């Protein structure tokens, strides 16, 4: 599988960085990267996805201008950076791998992803 | 173990008085106490009850909204403030201790009481 | 109201593939009964595939404008009746059997085009794939059952005639049950793009090469084995063995390819064409040994054909992945259909006829003996390894441009969306 | 593995401030959740992760941490908020629940009215002596009842039952039943029910003489 | 479609036996969520009972039931099953099935604790060795000892009935004020009992006739009685 790291508790207005890495010698340069989130009373919505070659990223509408996703396949890692959190973002984040193409209106299809992670929690207090 | 009551006397109608009750030889940190009154020719009747810290204080039907009861565990003392007094409030007031830990109402230790007269 | 539909359509597809190869398993008899040669022997399959090719897109179109249960019932009854009636032709006519095969082709194309849309629309996203896969597992089983049924019935009765009259009645049953159980449910601008996608063109040509090999060998090999067993003075179990092999090999390849993909997808991003090319070259190496093993020992020939069949069908489940890897979504409906047409136009449309023509031209300039008939057919079939090798190079050529094609595709989809 | 909540039964009027404390011994120090439950219905989730507010819960609820204890707070109590509240912990492959606290309605203290109900003729017909002692229209709940059988304290053969809070007068009523055989009943002369409560300046006893009329 | 969880399989079972409870779910994907079984005793708090995740590789039981219960799942029908073996007397309770988070173990820590969000209604489970029996009704007659302040109380006692519930009224609904009914209480033998008490003005004891009326459905009985000194 994959391994996710980071996560914890932050105050409003802070920032937080998570990482998702492939154990061992496995490469994941075919296509493998997107981030999802789930809350304790709502269904699982997608947050972002990044593509194979050209570094094209696509986000969801509720999180534009606050999140940044980055890829690095020299060390087999993917990174997620969050700024300006609010009490609404308290949820658990997941790393996922599939074949379809990075495009708008393809974020919400979480039934065709080939590899899933186990996820880490982020909590925002007041 | 002894109980001393003080603060009684004669007051004008509409006034206020602060009665005090003190204990000796017994720790009042883990027990509850009560105030009663006895009118001349009438049986002693309920006034108020004071429990451990965090359990509030309970008052009677007649004086609801006029009387207050409070504790002082540092000096092992309790206080009762009466306001908006009326002539009919003339009676002897008594301070009693409850011995059961769960507020069952075992009034074993009684006080001497004090006179409270309201007239003009 | 769903499981019954799935089961009935599955059995329908099994019958579809069972009523194509009943000609091959009795081919040796037809050539003697009607007084024809090999040049005319290949014409039957050639005409069948030509009719299927011209037929399929039209019923694909009409399937979206009238009801579909009616079309399925009409088509199944049509080819059942025609195949029943064709078996009564006298010995002085041959064009009637040719016309029979054409009509059977029309009906079969109808059913094969319109069944998947229903069996897909009556299910949701998560479970569509499992029953579509069960539906598609009807190909190898029916393919083998064709040879087995033809040989068994022909041997049992004592005349090849009833080889074409046992199947239709079963179809006559199904033609009613679908009317009982299943419930009712700018391409030119695309072309200017698809022919500018190098991987798409090369994959299409490679699949054409595979189709050439499959059609030629599947039609002709049993007769070659009969001639081999005759010349070596050892001689019809021949048609049975082959069938059994097919019923297994089609599965193994479809597994092994898939497995070998999930590994190589984790070490690089050129996995699929490389796996296909390596498998195809191995298949050529083992196939070219049948034509030398048959002249010494027959079991060696069977082992060689087993390994060749295993390695040859590996790329059956990969080309679809390439096509959906390098083409934007709103073109896929076009990009699929064209390919299938092309896959038949350069493949099974003219393969058996060409093999027969070469064999007859060889034989007309040599003495007529069993031995030279053997050598004629054997030398004629040598073209299959050649085309398999050529297809292998085509997969290497697409493996070169795979990455650039994907980059262009992502840019297009994001620009449009 | 067990928690403790305090206080176990608290009374407050409408419009006051309410605070409830859940104290833990397991090593999370911020992982407790809070649930609400009403008579006869399934519970609802109220707060999770010790600080976050669930989807749809009224905003007047709040929760926080202090030391190694956790606090739940209601600022503006409303008539639709009398129920039982629970704190949840999860330390390992186990998950544990607390003991619950209950919120009631307060009023002015009222003494009970005591009645003694002897066996009936049909009750004595079958040989089961079931004597009832009834307390009506009192407040607060805690009150002790004692049986005396010929000046002797008896225990271990009685049962009690108390009702919910009245919808109009907001009082409780208590029923204590003592069960004996007919033979045991026939061996005595005088029975008494004694009750002691906060509002009673002296314990009050009611007596019953067997066979007298 | 809204989320729904429905329980099934409740009822009455003798000691030494076994039973099977089922929780059926609709409106959500089953494979991303876990399922918990929780119980409540009639008069006590809640107690966690069992845990199952989707892939049958993560299952857990509490200390008080380790070895007695088994837990299983079926993802083809969206169902979860709990099998109870070797029951005893202390197991009478109401059972609920609720939705988890499917990996609460891996990421439960200092600051998360997750939670259980959607609950069902639950089913009742009784474990007793008695057989069905009809209630007996006795009077509780007023006298000079039951009159105080111009008001006298009087009652009727319903004893030895199983199972609950029973319905009690007075004078076929004539009296609507000042009636107190007492919750059912268990005994040593295995049957239930309660009593009903009403208060009437003292002079009203002179003429009006008061009828205690008891309706009990499972044993098919309806009983009337009159309460006079």
């Amino acid at each position: 599988q994959l391994v996710e790291s980071g996560g914890g508790l932050v105050q409003p207005g802070g920032s937080l960085r998570l990482s998702c890495a492939a154990p061992g010698s496995r490469r994941f340069d075919y296509y493998t990267l997107g981030w999802f989130r789930q809350a304790p009373g709502k269904e699982r919505e997608g947050v972002s996805c990044i593509s194979t070659v050209g570094g094209i990223t696509n986000y969801a509408d509720s999180v534009k201008g606050r999140f940044i996703i980055s890829r690095d396949n020299a060390k087999s890692t993917v990174y997620l950076q969050m700024n300006s959190l609010e009490p609404e973002d308290t949820a658990v984040y997941y790393c996922a791998a599939g074949r379809e193409m990075c495009a708008p209106m393809m974020l919400g299809d979480y039934y065709d992803m080939d590899y899933w992670g186990k996820g880490t929690p982020v909590t925002v207090s007041s | 173990v002894q109980l001393q009551e003080s603060g009684g006397g004669l007051v004008q109608p509409g006034g206020s008085l602060r009665l005090s009750c003190a204990a000796s030889g017994r720790t009042i940190s883990r027990y509850a106490m009560s105030w009663f009154r006895q009118a001349p020719g009438k049986e002693r009747e309920f006034v108020a009850v004071a429990r451990r810290s965090g359990d509030g204080a309970f008052y009677a039907d007649s004086v609801q909204g006029r009387f207050t009861v409070s504790r002082d565990d540092a000096k092992n003392t309790v206080y009762l403030q009466m306001n908006s007094l009326k002539p009919e409030d003339t009676a002897v007031y008594y301070c009693a201790i409850d011995s059961d830990t769960f507020y069952s109402g075992s009034y074993d230790y009684w006080g001497q009481g004090t006179q409270v007269t309201v007239s003009s | 109201g769903r499981g019954a539909a799935a089961a009935i359509l599955s059995l329908g597809n099994v019958l579809n593939y069972l009523d194509r190869y009943t000609v091959a398993g009795v081919l040796l008899d037809i050539q003697q009964h009607f007084g024809v040669k090999d040049r005319g022997a290949g014409l039957l399959q050639s005409v069948f595939i030509c009719s299927f090719m011209v037929a399929a897109p039209i019923f694909g179109y009409l399937g979206d404008r009238f009801n579909r249960k009616v079309i399925l019932s009409c088509g199944i009854f049509f080819w059942s009746a025609v195949t029943f009636s064709s078996s009564f032709i006298p010995q002085q006519y041959f064009w009637l059997l040719v016309l029979s095969r054409g009509l059977v082709g029309i009906g079969e194309a109808s059913y094969s085009t319109i069944a998947p849309t229903i069996i897909g629309d009556l299910f949701t996203k998560n479970t569509r794939t499992l029953m579509l896969s069960v539906f598609y597992f009807a190909i190898p089983l029916g393919s083998g059952l064709g040879y087995i049924t033809g040989s068994s019935v022909k041997q049992a009765a004592g005349d090849w005639h009833w080889a074409l009259r046992v199947s239709p009645v079963l179809g006559m049953i199904t033609g009613t049950l679908i009317l009982i159980l299943v419930p009712a449910t700018s391409w030119l601008r695309d072309m200017k793009a698809l022919i500018r996608n190098r991987s798409y063109v090369f994959s299409s040509l490679a699949t054409s090469a595979v189709s050439f090999a499959t059609g030629a060998l599947g039609m002709w090999i049993p007769l070659y084995l009969h001639r081999a067993q005759v010349v070596q003075k050892t001689a019809a179990k021949d048609s049975l063995i082959f069938g059994a092999i097919t019923c297994f090999t089609g599965f193994l390849g479809v597994v092994t390819g898939a497995g070998a993909t999930r590994w190589c997808r984790l070490k690089t991003q050129r996995a699929d064409p490389l796996v296909c090319a390596v498998g195809m070259l191995g298949s050529a190496i083992f196939i070219c040994l049948i034509f030398v093993a048959a002249k010494s020992s027959i079991v060696g020939a069977y082992i060689c054909i087993f390994v060749g069949e295993t390695l040859l069908f590996s790329n059956w489940a990969i080309t679809a992945d390439i096509l959906m890897y390098v083409v934007i979504p709103t073109r896929r409906a076009t990009a699929v259909a064209l390919q299938s047409f092309t896959s038949h136009l350069l493949g099974d449309a003219g393969s058996p006829y060409l093999i027969g023509f070469i064999s007859d031209l060889i034989r007309q300039s040599t003495k007529d003996s069993p031995l030279w008939e053997f050598l004629s057919l054997g030398y004629a079939l040598m073209l299959c390894p050649f085309v398999v090798v050529l297809g292998g190079m085509f997969f290497l050529a697409t493996a070169l441009f795979f990455v650039s094609d994907r980059a262009r595709a992502e840019q297009q989809v994001n620009q449009l969306a | 593995i067990q928690m403790t909540q305090s206080p176990s039964s608290l009374s407050a009027s409408v419009g006051d401030r309410v605070t409830i404390t859940c104290r833990a011994s397991q090593s999370v120090s911020s992982a407790v959740a809070w649930y609400q439950q009403k008579p006869g219905k399934a519970p609802k989730l109220l707060i999770y992760s010790a600080s976050s507010l669930y989807s749809g819960v009224p905003s007047r609820f709040s929760g926080s941490r202090s030391g190694t204890d956790f606090t739940l707070t209601i600022s503006s109590l409303q008539p639709e908020d009398f129920a039982t509240y629970y704190c949840q912990q999860s330390s390992s492959s186990l998950i544990t629940f607390g003991q619950g606290t209950k919120v009631e309605i307060k009023r002015t203290v009222a003494a009970p009215s005591v009645f003694i109900f002897p066996p009936s003729d049909s009750q004595l017909k079958s040989g089961t002596a079931s004597v009832v002692c009834l307390l009506n229209n009192f407040y607060p709940r805690e009150a002790k009842v004692q049986w005396k059988v010929d000046n002797a304290l008896q225990s271990g053969n009685s049962q009690e039952s108390v009702t919910e809070q009245d919808s109009k007068d907001s009082t409780y009523s208590l029923s204590s039943t003592l069960t004996l055989s007919k033979a045991d009943y026939e061996k005595h002369k005088v029975y008494a029910c004694e009750v002691t409560h906060q509002g009673l300046s002296s314990p009050v006893t009611k007596s019953f003489n067997r066979g007298e009329c | 479609s809204e989320v729904q969880l429905v329980e099934s399989g409740g009822g009455l079972v003798q000691p030494g036996g076994s039973l099977r409870l089922s929780c059926a779910a609709s409106g959500f994907n089953f494979s991303y969520y876990s399922i918990h079984w929780v119980r409540q005793a009639p008069g006590k708090g809640l107690e966690w009972v069992a845990y199952i995740s989707s892939s049958s590789s993560y299952t857990s039981y509490a200390d008080s039931v380790k070895g007695r219960f088994t837990i299983s799942a079926d993802t083809s029908k969206n169902t979860a099953y709990l099998q109870m073996n070797s029951l005893r007397a202390e197991d009478t309770a109401v059972y609920y099935c609720a939705r988890g988070y499917q990996y609460w173990q891996y990421h439960a820590s200092w600051y998360w604790n997750g939670g259980l969000d959607y609950w069902g209604q639950g089913t009742l489970v009784t474990v007793s060795s008695a057989s069905t029996k009809g209630p007996s009704v006795f009077p509780l007659a007023p006298s000079s000892k039951s009159t105080s302040g111009g008001t006298a109380a009087l009652g009727c006692l319903v004893k030895d009935y199983f199972p609950e519930p029973v319905t009690v009224s007075w004078n076929s609904g004539a009296l609507t004020s000042g009636v107190h009914t007492f919750p059912a209480v268990l005994q040593s033998s295995g049957l239930y009992s309660l009593s009903s008490v009403v208060t009437v003005p003292s002079s009203s004891l002179g003429t009006q006739t008061y009828i205690c009326n008891v309706n009990h459905k499972p044993s098919n009985t309806k009983v009337d009685k009159k309460v006079e000194p």
